[PDB]
């Protein structure tokens, strides 16, 4: 059919809501990205952690 | 708790207990203890989505 | 429904910040003003000890 795309696995806990997955979401669980930040030096890591 | 001008309860061992029970872990409560005269402020969130 | 087709949960544990603040027992703005017009007397069976 073509080249085989490589699946993955990330150990996430059981009782999270499935409603986080019925939408376009981030696999990390928390919203990442430098687009979301503000005007400060350390916002990009502040979004992450 | 952002407002000011309500009579707090008597037990100062218990009045601080509620303020550390609602503001601690909240999107809205103050970071600095409230200014006694002016206006409290909302903590600067890392990102706006 | 939210903005981006969300299933947002809103429950009683979000209603802590309006009830736990001790202004729910601010009473004397009521008792000090309801006794302005002289009111009659009902049966004093439950109001006397």
């Amino acid at each position: 059919h073509g080249q085989d795309a490589v699946c993955e696995f990330i150990a996430t806990p059981v009782s999270t809501d499935v409603n986080y997955f019925r939408r376009p979401c981030n696999p990390r669980g928390r919203a990442a990205g430098g687009v979301y930040a503000g005007d400060k030096e350390g916002d990009v890591t502040a979004l992450m952690y | 708790y952002l407002g000011r001008g309500a009579p707090p309860l008597l037990d100062n061992a218990a009045a601080v207990y509620l303020r550390n029970a609602v503001v601690a872990g909240n999107r809205l409560g103050p970071a600095q203890p409230v200014p006694v005269f002016g206006c409290a402020q909302v903590p600067r969130r890392a990102g706006m989505d | 429904w939210g903005k981006d087709r969300q299933v947002l949960r809103l429950s009683l544990e979000h209603a802590i910040g309006t009830v736990c603040h001790p202004s729910l027992m601010n009473v004397d703005a009521a008792v000090g003003g309801l006794n302005r017009d002289p009111v009659e007397a009902a049966n004093p069976y439950g109001a006397y000890v």
